[PDB]
């Protein structure tokens, strides 16, 4: 609204300087009053809505209304129901909130975890801080990359293109000036939208407004768990519709019969899995933020587990950026640089105006300060801000020269054309300090081959010498003797603009470039000695045991790159390239045969020439691989090519240009200290310090949460076949019941859906990174091995087990095996008050309804007997407990716990009249102690088999 | 329900299925012997003449023979179908105290015509061999006025319903130690029985509940001390308990009658959640 | 001496004796 007008009135207006800004005592003046710049969230719910929601709502108010109406029957008179139905809504809503209400208050926290931050210039000074406290006069910096903080009205643009794609929804980038060129505020040229990334380019605006009054301000796993959830309810349906009609036929008042199908459908499906997986994903993914590792969705956390192959780039992750210069290169002398502070070795002549000339060519390009305020602190260990290249170069001069500051205001440059990636040429043009010669001083940088083709003169000794072909391959050989050191070489060059030519007046255009840069002279090289991450050479070797190719896609020269990829690990010793094989063999690289190397290393500039099906047989017939000086574009190129063969390719990137790869990439790294905003807001994934193996823990840990999942699925389900069989035997055999209702949900609302949380913090076991990736497609979270293993192996002994326990309190009460058989009739008869047992005594019917309780009641203590030993074997589904540990001590509160209620249910006073529970006397607790060992004994037996031999029968069909 | 995965060329979901099904044949048949065995070493444990726990066979309940659907006793006496049911039951249950099954065979026994103390027939175990048994004789019950050997209720009366005690092995009930109790026979004597009543449920069902009349050994109200204590099925088949015939001579017509049978003793409790330990409910009712 | 009464209201006790043992050793289990 401002557009129309020019820059004093609307500077003077908010009581800004356009050249210095706000100052600082201003800042939080306006700040308190106008209060933070963001949006305003949407109202929060009070945090019992949903608590309300889950329990009232849904498919259970129905469920409630029925409890009130047995509640009522029984008070005019029953009660059994109304418990079990207030039971079963009153667990599974408490247990799915505390679950909810975890994951909620976990992902809460990762908002604030990586800030949001603007270039501010205020007195004079320009500070990375947080863009909340953005005040409405303040002025700001905005560079390509990054996203402004808010409404800004250009001040001083430099070719800044910014890309909205959030009005007009369009990914065009549209260019800002300074000048006005629509009076419509929306499609003006001045305004910059708030929340608009910056592409390209880099302006200075003045915020006019913050906040609320701003332009704004006006997965598979869950998804496969529904899928299964649902297929075993409709079986629960079936079968719980079938055998209730079929009580009813045999005749239960109708009453007994409803009782019958909530025990079924209770027992035959797990009520509490969806929450339990959501929390298994929700607590490993603040798991992988505790260490350098922030996943911004939850499905990243379902990937990052199968990864196949991960792209890197060289500096910044593979190596700790911060380079100091090692060696230099010039006069056709191989010098090094001597950084002790004394100036020991005199290994180096100083006097010689090559070396001045040399800190006048790479001295002044370097946009790096100390922040003005630094005594005592040695030039070495000055903290500046800029790159790492820059700056390094710096403290290479420092050491040699006297002025930080002094002799870069001497001159002053009237050309700038900042450093890219892509254009790799860093220029500069710089008044000469000769008061007689005042030339125009020109500056080069970048790539030493790239830009030896731009020189036809060379510095020698003093004086320049013409064009040799020698010199070409002295260069070549100083290169490779820089370059196999694992450093990094910057080439630059230096020449001076003809007086007479060009008069000395002319104006240095920037985009159409006049000056002449195809003839120039050249200085030297200088090495710039980056060591690799100390936690590094580790990470890769344990992407190298569990199958995960690592691939470098550096920017640099492919000798520095092979040299570093050595020394990283990413080419392993004993394995050869193409060229090294040849000069071995001294045999001409055109008739060496592919097939005897395995690692190579492909430049940038033949990949723009490369088909698909060449780029798809490259990546497939070898596996050390390097891609030299490449672009974000090429990057894209391989990682869309390396996912064709059935990768889970992830990439890392930090710059503007690698959006569309980290799009297409299945698993998107960005970079937390070193990455611009664009890419931090397009990747799935953000590397809190770049350092790679931050990358393989990420890994370490999806593969974690499988294991993990596929642990507590198992245990749940092991326990839903003794959960039905009795009622099975029941009709089937004509025996009494074995298992009423509430012993129902006890065992599946408790022992079960419970203690299984503690199995998601189990540890890694030893071979979790010594075995290949899973596939998304053909492995799945539920498989028949994992179905057959608890429904036929665990959970038939679990059902063993109880049995035993009802058969011994039965016939310990007189009614022995032999003659329970087709005694269903008579027992639940209501009328027969003299059934016989085997010793000839004659019970009443509530005499006989006290044992069958007594035995429901051992069936529930002998199903949390086994379980205990259910749960131990599921620590591990490769290993063994013994090699384990019980380390976690959730696992085993949650036995404790089990058990203290198991031993509560029975033995308090006043439970036999509303659970139906009795107690049991003390050697009624033993009887499931053999099918525990049996469970133990049978699962250890089983795991060390499996251990011995790999690929065997077992793990075929058993490891699940 | 893709067609193409029943039989492509090799097998039907697996190759030739054999090693999944012998395993689990095998897993199954060493489960189940683990299961028997198992169940063996628990029969081993146990006694062969008394269980193990007896508690929970309380003092043992009271009885009456005619097995009723709902506590009911509905009947005209005018149709002779109308009780066929009640009088049927009973036949049913009294055919095994005939006289004509009570021969002695070194079984049965000639036991006292008068009540008397229990007879402890040595211990519950196998030193000996059966035991014997002392013979209930059926016309001990009797009818007032009516057919030799009647164990029905004809259009007059009502049927004289059966009054059985439950067997508890090794029981022996003792009577109340006092005089004067809420039972007044008309010859009252503490020992050697177990004092039975059969009263209204309230006051409005006291009126015109008739003078009820108990049928009994020893034409006094309770169950004889010399049946007991019971010794086992194994130990003492054919075992005759004692009966006692109530009868009810007048009530009123078409009115229904609560009538509850109680069983005094110093062994013998009662139970509120239970209605059939130690006491019973019946109703009854003619129609005209 | 008679087999018709179990001692209830001590094996009561007993089990809420070691329902309470255990609840508490979990509870000093998860705080150490
Ligand atoms: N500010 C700068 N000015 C001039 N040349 C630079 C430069 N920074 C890097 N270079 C050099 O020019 C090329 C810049 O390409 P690029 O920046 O993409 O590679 P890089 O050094 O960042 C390795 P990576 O892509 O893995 O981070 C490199 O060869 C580098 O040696």
């Amino acid at each position: 609204t401002e557009h129309k007008m020019s820059v004093e009135e609307v500077c003077r207006k908010y009581n800004t300087d356009c050249v210095q800004g706000l100052t600082h005592s201003k800042a939080q003046e306006i700040l308190a009053r106008d209060g933070p710049n963001a949006l305003t969230p949407p109202p929060t719910t009070p945090e019992w809505v949903k608590f309300c929601r889950q329990l009232f709502g849904g498919f259970s108010i129905l469920l409630w209304i029925g409890a009130i109406l047995c509640f009522l029957a029984y008070g005019i008179q029953n009660l059994y129901l109304g418990i079990v139905l207030a039971a079963v809504v009153i667990i599974t809503g408490c247990f799915s909130y505390y679950q909810e209400a975890k994951s909620s208050k976990i992902m809460e926290s990762f908002k604030n975890m990586v800030p949001q931050q603007a270039l501010v210039i205020r007195e004079g000074e320009k500070m990375q801080v947080n863009a909340e406290e953005v005040v409405v006069g303040d002025l700001v910096e905005i560079k390509g990359g990054d996203r402004v903080p808010a409404d800004l009205r250009i001040i001083s643009a430099h070719g800044c293109k910014v890309d909205n794609s959030s009005l007009t929804g369009e990914s065009e980038p549209q260019t800002r000036s300074p000048d006005c060129t629509h009076d419509n505020p929306l499609e003006t040229r001045n305004i910059t939208f708030f929340s608009t990334n910056c592409v390209e380019g880099t302006a200075r605006g003045v915020v006019v407004a913050t906040g609320d009054r701003t332009v704004m301000g006006r997965t598979p796993i869950a998804i496969e768990i529904e899928h299964f959830i649902q297929l075993i309810t409709g079986v629960a349906v079936f079968l719980g519709v079938s055998f209730f009609i079929l009580s009813l036929i045999l005749g239960y008042t109708w009453l007994e019969a409803v009782i019958f199908l909530i025990g079924i459908i209770v027992a035959n499906v797990p009520e509490g899995l969806l929450a339990t997986v959501t929390v298994c994903l929700t607590l490993t993914a603040k798991r992988m933020a505790r260490k350098n590792c922030l996943v911004k969705n939850l499905e990243a956390v379902e990937t990052l587990g199968s990864t196949s192959t991960i792209c890197s780039d060289k500096t910044g992750t593979l190596t700790q950026n911060r380079m100091t210069v090692a060696h230099m290169w010039f006069d056709n002398q191989i010098h090094e640089a001597d950084t002790t502070e004394d100036q020991s070795g005199t290994s180096f002549d100083k006097s010689s105006h090559t070396w001045v000339a040399l800190s006048h060519i790479a001295g002044l390009c370097n946009r790096a300060v100390f922040k003005g305020g630094q005594d005592n602190i040695p030039v070495l260990k000055r903290d500046v801000a800029g790159d790492a290249s820059e700056s390094a170069l710096l403290k290479c001069i420092e050491l040699s020269s006297g002025s930080v500051k002094l002799m870069r205001e001497r001159n002053k440059k009237v050309a700038e054309i900042p450093f890219n990636s892509t254009n790799k040429y860093q220029l500069s043009i710089h008044e000469t300090e000769d008061p007689n010669d005042n030339r125009y001083l020109l500056v080069m940088k970048g790539a030493p081959e790239r830009i030896l083709d731009r020189c036809s003169t060379i510095l020698l000794q003093g004086k320049e010498q013409p064009l040799d072909e020698e010199m070409k391959e002295a260069f070549q050989n100083a290169y490779l003797e820089l370059g196999g050191l694992g450093e990094r070489v910057l080439g630059f060059c230096h020449y001076y603009l003809p007086e007479e030519q060009f008069p000395k007046g002319f104006a240095f255009d920037c985009d159409d470039v006049n000056f002449t840069t195809d003839n120039l002279c050249f200085v030297g090289l200088m090495s710039m000695i980056d060591p690799p991450r100390a936690a590094v050479p580790d990470a890769v070797g344990k992407c190298r045991s569990a199958g995960i190719k690592v691939i470098m896609v550096t920017g640099d020269h492919p000798i520095t790159a092979k040299a570093i990829a050595k020394g990283v690990g990413i080419i392993s010793e004993g394995n050869e390239t193409v060229e090294d094989i040849a000069a071995r063999l001294n045999i001409p690289v055109s008739q060496v045969n592919p097939r005897d190397a395995k690692a190579c290393v492909i430049h940038g500039t033949d990949l723009k020439d490369f088909t698909s099906e060449q780029i798809d047989e490259i990546l497939q017939n070898h596996t050390e691989i390097v891609f030299a000086r490449t672009s974000p574009q090429q990057k894209l190129i391989i990682v869309e090519g390396c996912q064709r063969q059935g990768a889970i390719v992830a990439v890392t990137g930090d710059g503007v240009n690698d959006s569309p790869a980290l799009k297409k990439a299945d698993i998107g790294v960005a970079m937390g200290i070193a990455g611009s905003d664009v890419s931090k807001q397009a990747a799935d994934m953000i590397l809190l310090d770049d350092n790679f193996a931050s990358i393989v823990t990420g890994v370490e840990e999806g593969r974690l949460i499988f294991d993990n999942l596929k642990k507590s699925i198992a245990y749940t389900l092991t326990s839903n076949i003794p959960e039905i069989t009795p009622f099975l035997l029941f009709i089937m055999a004509n025996i009494p019941l074995p298992l009423g209702t509430i012993t129902i949900l006890c065992i599946d609302l408790g022992t079960d859906m419970v203690p299984a949380i503690s199995l998601a913090y189990e540890a890694a076991e030893s071979d979790i990174m010594k075995r290949q990736p899973r596939n998304p497609r053909t492995d799945k979270l539920v498989n028949e091995r994992l179905i057959s293993m608890a429904y036929g192996q665990i959970g038939m002994i679990q059902a063993l087990g109880g049995f035993f326990s009802y058969f011994v309190i039965l016939a310990e009460n007189g009614f022995l095996p032999g003659n329970l058989v087709g005694i269903r009739l008579n027992w639940d008869d209501r009328t027969v008050n003299d059934l016989e047992d085997s010793y000839g005594q004659q019970w009443t019917y509530e005499q006989r309804k006290v044992v069958e309780f007594t035995c429901h009641t051992a069936f529930f203590v002998s199903i949390v007997v086994v379980q205990w030993a259910d749960l131990i074997i599921c620590k591990t589904r490769r290993n063994s407990v013994f090699q384990q540990g019980m380390k976690n001590k959730i696992l085993i509160f949650g036995l404790f716990e089990e058990t203290a209620l198991a031993a509560f249910l029975s033995y308090c006073p006043g439970m036999d009249v509303a659970l139906r529970m009795y107690p049991l006397k003390p050697s009624w607790w033993f009887c499931a102690f053999p099918y525990s060992f049996l469970i133990f004994v049978y699962d250890e037996i089983r795991k060390l088999i499996l251990r011995r031999n790999p690929g065997g029968w077992v793990e075929k069909e058993t490891y699940y | 329900i893709w067609n193409s995965e029943k039989k492509e060329f090799l097998g039907r979901t697996g190759g030739s299925w054999f090693k999944i099904l012998l395993f689990y044949v095998i897993f199954y048949g060493c489960l189940a012997g683990i299961f028997i065995g198992t169940i063996q070493v628990m029969l081993l444990t146990i006694s062969e003449f008394k269980p193990t726990y007896q508690d929970r066979v309380a003092p043992p309940g009271l009885t009456q023979i005619p097995q009723i659907q709902k506590t009911e006793i509905s009947f005209r006496p005018n149709d002779p179908k109308s009780y066929e049911a009640y009088v049927l039951n009973i036949v049913r249950f009294l055919e095994k105290y005939k006289d004509s099954a009570q021969r002695d065979d070194m079984i049965f026994e000639d036991c006292g015509d008068v009540p008397s103390e229990p007879k402890e027939r040595g211990d519950f175990n196998h030193e000996r061999g059966e035991r014997k048994v002392c013979r209930f004789k059926l016309e001990w019950l009797g009818n007032c006025s009516g057919l030799n050997d009647e164990t029905y209720g004809y259009k007059e009366g009502k049927p004289c319903i059966i009054i059985k005690l439950n067997r508890v092995l090794g029981f022996k009930p003792k009577p109340p130690k006092n005089e004067s109790l809420e039972t007044y026979p008309v010859m009252k004597y503490n020992p050697n029985v177990l004092p039975v009543q059969c009263t209204g449920k309230r006051d409005e069902d006291k009126d015109k509940v008739g003078n009820v009349e108990y049928f009994g050994l020893g034409n006094s109200p309770g169950f004889p001390l010399q049946y007991y204590p019971y010794y086992g099925k194994l130990l003492q088949p054919k075992y005759l308990q004692p009966l006692l015939a109530v009868q009810f001579t007048n009530l009123t017509m078409d009115t229904e009658i609560r009538i509850e049978c109680k069983a005094y003793g110093e062994n013998i409790g009662y139970s509120e959640k239970d209605r059939f330990q130690g006491r019973f409910d019946v109703k009854i009712e003619v129609k005209s | 001496m008679d087999p018709f009464h179990y001692d209830y209201q001590t094996l009561r006790i007993g089990g809420l004796v070691f329902a309470v043992v255990l609840f508490s050793v979990g509870i000093l289990l998860i705080l150490s």
